[PDB]
RNA sequence: AUACAGUGAAACUGCGAAGGCUCAUUAAAUCAGUUAUCGUUUAUUUGAUAGUUCCAUGGUAUAACUGUGGUAAUUCUAGAGCUAAUACAUGCUAAUCUCGACCCUUUGGAAGAGAUGUAUUUAUUAGAUCAAUGUCUUCGGACUCUUUGAUGAAAUAACUUUUCGAAUCGCAUGGCCUUGUGCUGGCGAUGGUUCAUUCAAAUUUCUGCCCUAUCAACUUUCGAUGGUAGGAUAGUGGCCUACCAUGGUUUCAACGGGUAACGGGGAAUAAGGGUUCGAUUCCGGAGAGGGAGCCUGAGAAACG
């Protein structure tokens, strides 16, 4: 009854935890019970993960948010107070949620793909992201599928990454879900299979969608740290 | 003129009521000598 | 047309082709040892069961690893146990003789069809087979 | 160009642009045609996907019946049986489409029971 | 009752002096972005 | 009303053997409230959470808009003479959207005499109604959904656009 | 209750003028004090009593806005209004500086002035109260210090009151009593004038006519002072010319030239300002520019100068003869200006202009040969009128060729200034050659041949109407010139004009080849014409996207050969824009 | 503890039950994925988000409760008397925002003019230019056609029986001398209008394994096919009605024929040898005695 992304062992139970509503969707997130209890194993059961949630160790996106099924989606920096645990969780190359450990100056921010820019009411420019941070007043040159950098103390955009040909992009969606390498090709079609294409070890080619891909930095310099093997 | 004036026979109204034999209390001769003019 | 996320094609199967004759030949020509038990420790119910097969001690090692790894006893879940424990022990006393399972020799399943005779490196060109050798 | 009552007019001569690589002809920007559901001035907005094919019949007005044959890699009897599709489409003030006439259409806002596509191109 | 009448009015004027000033305080940042653009 | 579904009817291919389903809640067709003239009574019906819908039946105080200056002012209703979305609707004298109804234009007289001084540049076939009192004006707002009677006056082009019709 | 009282105001007109004046009289009888304040000023006032007075002014504003034609006005309402306004001024200027109730009574006073201006906004030519001077002297003694107070972009309390008082018939009695235009002209001649200066200028321009139609000699001297303000405000309508509302300046300057001729220096300043009205902004329309030049001519018909304004009017005619706009109406006004400029050059100009502009006759071709055989020594406006006739004005083709050859003959008989005049001839022929003309392009080619008076045979064979052996000899002449920035740019412009998207003719490949060969022969001149080669490649690159891209692609490919020869010669440059244009070509590759 | 003070039958309250059997046989129309909704509803999740004030606190009317009773009798009752509210419903409320004539030079703004919302439903329109590294240098400038960038192709005239500008709490005596609660004065949770997201639903683009031409015509006989307008809608929609046109699908398989459609379709887990046994979601839609009509809710034609 589980998805593939959670890295959930089959010998666990019968009812799978539906995440509650929140920032991200159901299909692109993992809740805190499947995060803490059975992935990096700070708990043994739902009772004691509710106990540490009542103790309020979790500090995801700089706020506490004491809830069992809180849908932590892409790169919400899970922060735990004891042993200064800073966790940025991204996608691995085979579809799961690889939770990388980072440090404090990297967990002081996150980034987010812009979805739409609106002239909503009363002359106010407007920007949303995958956690829905409706932050005030970016520059006019925010296209769709660019990348804002959230402040995580206040909410303001601090840095901006422009989407164009020659940018380091992350793909979350479809049969390319979780690949990095961002350059063999660029092809913007007019309604589907439109993208920037991603290399491999032998620099192979790949096809995805615009909304299923979003930028993380430059060719060699992302200010996100990434795990390795 | 599709649904307009279907000259068909319909099921529940075919015996919805029943007639009456004498009907008018007048005679038909009383009709004729009523509105001859 | 368009892509659609398929965990059944980026999921580790590795079991459609796991044949015990090939695996036994690999264990023979492995040139690294095999982690066998101290000899009495692997018989099960004072001999009322078998010894235990190699797949059964692999599965037991996996269960005890998961067991210690997240601090939970497994259970007596009725439907799965009435299937798997009774059918497993009855085919164990059918086919496992002295710690060795001979069930495979009584089973039609072609070796070379699924598990040998490579499909990706099929080399359907004279030039491709020439470059695959040289 | 007024054969019906109830103030045949644009609904706020009027002119807009859907963008996305589809031209607006100059009579459809500034002309006497009303453009009620032609998407260049229109009331509809564009979205979705864009399909291309030749036609079969343009008998009634505001009905463009496209044909669409396409390749599909049949594995069953290992030969390609040829595709055919149909879609009704509202008019545009750019081309009186006759038989032949490969044209393309974009998905928007169901107009009749079966039309979501309106002509944006002729070539 | 009257102490609540103190605190209500004080929190109301503080809410005004926070929100209605902060709104123009990021509208001036929009003005800086528009001047630099 | 009854329905909103294609299941009761045929598509562009000509299919049969329907016998489909018990109709759901979200195929809700309410009764057609033909709004008339009377004393102002609006039924406050519910839908989709607290989505109150104003169903007007006997509305009078139409806010009709002077066109060339855009002056939406308050007046009464007389009757619709031409509306062939139903040619019996004008026989029964109801009040729906896009109908051409008659108005005693006395507050428009008041506004003209108030912001121009004199009484009577404007077209002659509406100057005749400036003199007489009853001018033609077409309803914009939806009393069956928003419960209101707003409209726009007839001034010249739209006037003859309807007067040549009926 | 604000919405309820707004409903009461929207339904507060249904009763007659008697009941409306009765309700207004009851509103006046709240805190009038006509026994105490109808003489000079008030006895006492309070904060809440001024709040009744501020509410009285607000009710007067609402009543006038409701009944915005008649309003039921009465002298009791006028006396209550004057008492309220004087009490507001007295309380605001006599209270101490604590500013709370002072700003309350000041926003009471601005709203009361707004309600006072609403009475004249509603009932202007209806009452015209003969006891106006009481309220006029009251408001003057109140707002004496409002000298430059109404000078802003939005200050429209006393500025709107002054405009209302100036835009009437007989309500200018309080204006011409002592002063309205003095303080209005002080704030108008204030140097920090915002765009209400044009509003005040139009108000005084409309208000000079009432002061002129007034039989009073005081108003006659006030109209003289309004003309004196039009002469002393000679910088305001100059510096405030930021919009297309120059018709107010053209309507005042024609009115001033028709009204008052007071100084020869004033007429010279008016003529120089109307010369700047055509040499300041290029967005002046036809009727405005015609009336401005006619007003310059009307000032020149009175009090022009003999050398300075003579040369200024000659430059005006030398611009207006190159214009000749609006179906010879500007040409007729330019002929009038040339006949009024009063010089020997202007006399020859009026002669040679009237001898050609005689209402579509053969006198143009008669007068061209007439002044050719009798060549005038002015020659500036003559070259202007003979270069407008050499441009795309169909007639006088051989006469245009003779005019260009005669200008060249005068430029060779000079042997300096007439060579700078030939520089203007070449700078006119360049824009003539880079155009869609047919007869004027051939006339510019004839002017190029007359300036060239091998090369002359090349020019006459490029203008030979043969185009096959002619273009072959042009390619061979380019080869001989290969084996000049503006000159080769003009030759390549004439060649590109003769082969400019004319796809109903063959040998377009050899025509573009001759264009690229002349471009290569100019690009070999690296010390001078490298910039011209870069500009020609840039114009061809713009033409590669501007609606037609067949021969412009081969033009791009063959203008790449200059870059290939330059890179083979180099074996420093600007790689940045070249790489960005390579990216643009790669974007055009994904088309 | 002489206006409250702990146990607490029976009553109001917050929520609970938050998803269970049988019966007649639907061929991508039941279903699964997918495209979209600037074509739409949304409780809860999450991020954001309020400026109109003339000559010390507002009203009776009902419970529970007592008391008199009826009836064989109910979570059936009726008179009479009181009594409370975050129940009902009338109503008490400082002055700050820009342009800046003037600046006295830094402690710089005094005068004047223009201000000030939401929720509902109506119309006009804001939504072609200037800056250089260069055309000619006459080492000055009219500069955009070239060489590159930029503002850029909700402001207002009205309705509506209009919602509001905190009768919520916690942590912190803290600062001031207006000579007494005179101003309290710092922050955080709950409010509170609106937007977006999330959740879910409805439509909608397309794709997906029986044999079928002895099914070759169907569709206008629940509009057939489309156009225009209205009604109803959560909105798109012949979804329904007026008028008009005679369309539309099909041999490149329309439309129609049945079951090992108690079986099948990935619908899914796969198992280290069982090769169509071997994990499951769904057979189709209904039904709460029988059809019909109505009501409630973020969600229903309700297992209550």
């Amino acid at each position: 009854a589980a998805p593939h992304h959670w890295l959930l062992d089959k010998l666990s139970g019968c009812y799978a935890p539906r995440p509650s509503a929140g920032p991200h969707k159901l299909r692109e997130s993992l809740p805190l019970i499947v995060f803490l209890r059975n992935r990096l194993k700070y708990a043994l059961n739902g009772r004691e993960v509710k106990a540490i949630l009542m103790q309020r160790h979790v500090k995801v996106d700089g706020k506490v948010r004491t809830d069992t099924t809180y849908p932590a989606g892409f790169m919400d920096v899970i922060t735990l107070d004891a042993t200064n645990e800073n966790f940025r969780l991204v996608y691995d190359v085979k579809g799961r949620f690889a939770v990388h450990r980072i440090t404090d100056e990297e967990a002081s921010y996150k980034l987010g793909k812009v979805k739409k820019v609106q002239l909503g009411k009363k002359g106010v420019p407007y920007v949303v992201t995958h956690d829905g941070r409706t932050i005030r007043y970016p520059d006019p040159n925010i296209k769709v599928n660019d990348t804002v950098k959230i402040d995580l103390a206040s909410g303001k955009i601090t840095d901006f990454i422009k989407f164009d040909a020659g940018k380091l992009v992350y793909v979350t969606g479809g049969r390319n879900l979780g690949r990095i390498g961002t350059i063999v090709h660029k092809e913007r079609h007019d309604g589907g299979f439109d993208l920037v294409h991603i290399k491999d070890s032998l620099d192979n080619t790949f096809v995805t969608r615009l909304n299923n891909v979003f930028v993380i930095g430059e060719q060699g310099k992302p200010y996100i740290s990434l795990p390795k093997g | 003129k599709g649904r307009k004036l279907n000259y068909s026979v319909q099921d529940p109204i075919a015996n919805y009521e029943a007639p009456i034999t004498s009907g008018y209390k007048w005679s038909d001769d009383q009709i004729d000598e009523f509105f001859a003019g | 047309f368009e892509d659609r996320f398929d965990a059944r094609e980026h999921k580790d199967r590795s079991n459609k082709s796991r044949m015990q004759a090939m695996e036994e030949y690999i264990r023979e020509s492995s040139d690294q040892p095999d982690w066998s038990a101290s000899i009495g420790a692997d018989i099960v119910n004072h001999g009322r069961g078998g010894i235990k097969s190699l797949r059964d001690t692999e599965k037991e090692r996996r269960v005890t690893s998961f067991e210690e790894d997240n601090f939970t006893r497994l259970n007596i879940t009725n439907k799965a146990e009435k299937r798997k424990q009774k059918q497993r022990e009855r085919n164990a006393r059918m086919n496992v003789i002295g710690g060795e399972d001979f069930g495979i020799f009584s089973s039609k399943r072609k070796l070379e069809d699924s598990t040998s005779r490579r499909g990706a490196k099929k080399t359907r060109s004279a030039w491709d087979r020439a470059q695959r050798r040289l | 160009q007024s054969e019906r009552a109830f103030q045949k007019q644009p609904h706020i001569r009027w002119y807009k642009n859907a963008g996305l690589g589809f031209k607006t002809p100059k009579t459809a920007i500034e002309g006497s045609y009303i453009d009620k559901k032609c998407p260049f001035t229109g009331l509809v907005s564009i979205r979705g996907k864009i399909l291309t094919g030749t036609v079969v019949s343009t008998k009634m007005h505001r009905t463009i019946v496209i044909r669409r044959a396409y390749l599909h890699y049949i594995p069953k009897y290992n030969r390609y049986e040829k595709r055919h599709k149909n879609v009704p489409v509202h008019v545009s003030p750019a081309f009186r489409v006759q038989v032949g006439d490969i044209v393309t259409v974009g998905q928007c806002r169901p107009i009749s029971k079966t039309v979501r596509f309106n002509v944006v191109k002729v070539s | 009752r009257l102490q609540r009448k103190r605190h209500q009015r004080a929190l109301k004027v503080r809410n005004a002096q926070a929100q209605r000033e902060a709104a123009a305080e990021y509208a001036q940042l929009l003005a800086k972005r528009l001047s630099e653009r | 009303g009854i329905s909103r579904d294609s299941r009761h009817k045929r598509s562009a291919t000509g299919a049969k053997r329907a016998q489909f389903r018990k109709k759901r809640k979200f195929e809700l067709g309410r009764q057609p409230a033909n709004t008339k003239i009377g004393a102002k009574r609006i039924h406050s019906v519910r839908t989709r959470g607290g989505n109150k819908k104003y169903r007007a039946l006997r509305i009078e105080t139409g806010n009709f808009s002077w066109a060339s200056e855009g002056i939406s002012k308050k007046t009464r209703i007389a009757g619709v003479v031409y509306h062939p979305s139903n040619n019996e609707l004008v026989r029964t004298n109801t009040l729906t959207k896009a109908a051409i109804v008659q108005i005693d234009a006395t507050p428009f007289r008041q506004w003209f005499e108030a912001h121009y001084g004199q009484t009577l540049k404007i077209e002659s076939s509406v100057e005749s109604q400036f003199s007489a009192g009853r001018l033609y004006a077409c309803i914009s707002s939806r009393p069956g959904q928003s419960g209101r009677c707003d409209g726009y006056i007839l001034e010249g082009e739209e006037l003859a656009f309807y007067l040549r019709r009926l | 209750n604000g919405s309820q009282s707004i409903k009461a105001e929207d339904e507060k007109v249904v009763m007659p003028y008697v009941l409306r004046i009765f309700f207004g009289r009851a509103q006046v009888p709240p805190t009038s004090g006509q026994k105490r304040s109808r003489k000079i000023a008030v006895i006492s006032v309070l904060p809440n009593f001024k709040k009744p007075y501020i509410n009285d002014f607000l009710s007067l504003a609402s009543e006038r806005l409701d009944y915005n034609y008649f309003f039921g006005n009465s002298h009791q309402i006028n006396s209550s209004k004057a008492t309220l306004k004087t009490i507001r001024r007295m309380t605001g200027f006599v209270n101490i500086v604590n500013s709370t109730l002072s700003v309350l009574r000041t926003n009471f006073p601005l709203h009361t002035n707004s309600v006072l201006q609403p009475l004249i906004y509603s009932i202007a030519m209806a009452y015209y109260v003969l006891d106006t001077e009481s309220t006029e002297e009251v408001h003057l003694r109140k707002m004496a210090s409002n000298l430059r107070q109404q000078g802003l972009k939005c200050l429209s309390s006393v500025f709107e009151f002054v405009g209302n008082t100036f835009d009437w018939s007989t309500s200018m009695e309080d204006i011409y009593a002592v002063v309205v235009k003095p303080r209005i002209s002080h704030f108008s001649d204030e140097n920090l004038q915002q765009p209400s200066s044009l509003l005040r200028l139009f108000l005084y321009w409309a208000h000079n006519p009432s002061l002129y139609q007034f039989l009073y000699y005081d108003e006659f001297a006030t109209a003289t002072a309004l003309m004196d303000t039009i002469s002393n405000q000679h910088v305001k309508e100059a510096v405030i010319g930021p919009i297309i509302e120059a018709a107010d300046s053209i309507i005042r300057n024609p009115v001033n030239d028709d009204h008052y001729v007071d100084l020869v220096t004033l007429i010279c300043t008016s003529c120089l300002k109307i010369l700047p009205s055509l040499y300041v902004k290029l967005s002046d329309s036809n009727s405005i520019s015609t009336f401005l030049n006619l007003l310059v001519s009307i000032t020149e018909m009175g009090f022009i100068q003999d050398d300075h304004v003579r040369s200024r009017l000659i430059s005006s005619l030398i611009s207006i003869l190159k214009g000749k706009l609006k179906k010879l109406q500007e040409n007729d006004t330019q002929k009038i200006l040339k006949i009024l400029k009063l010089i020997v050059f202007n006399y020859n100009c009026s002669w040679s202009d009237i001898e050609e502009l005689y209402t579509t006759i053969s006198s143009l071709f008669k007068t061209f040969d007439e002044r050719n055989l009798r060549v005038s020594l002015t020659e500036l406006f003559i070259e202007l009128g003979r270069k407008v006739p050499e441009l795309e004005s169909i007639s006088k083709l051989v006469a245009d060729l003779n005019s260009y050859s005669s200008s060249r003959m005068h430029e060779y008989d000079f042997p300096d200034f007439i060579n700078e005049k030939p520089n203007l001839n070449e700078a006119s022929k360049s824009i003539s050659m880079l155009k869609d003309i047919l007869l004027p392009n051939i006339r510019i080619g004839l002017r190029d041949s007359l300036e060239e008076v091998v090369l002359s045979y090349m020019v006459k064979n490029t203008k030979y109407f043969t185009d096959f052996e002619d273009m072959a000899i042009l390619l061979y002449n380019g080869d001989e010139e290969a084996d000049r920035r503006q000159r080769a740019i003009k030759r390549l412009g004439e060649h590109a004009h003769q082969l400019k998207d004319n796809s109903i003719s063959h040998y377009l490949i050899p025509m573009i080849e001759h264009y690229v060969f002349s471009d290569d022969e100019r690009y070999r001149n690296i010390g001078n014409e490298t910039q011209i080669a870069i500009g020609g490649l840039a114009q061809h690159m713009s033409w590669n996207q501007y609606k037609a891209l067949l021969r412009r692609y081969i033009s791009m490919l063959k203008t790449k050969p200059n870059q290939m020869k330059q890179a083979v010669q180099l074996i420093t440059l600007r790689i940045v824009r070249d790489g960005a244009e390579s990216k643009l070509t790669l974007s055009k590759f994904p088309s």
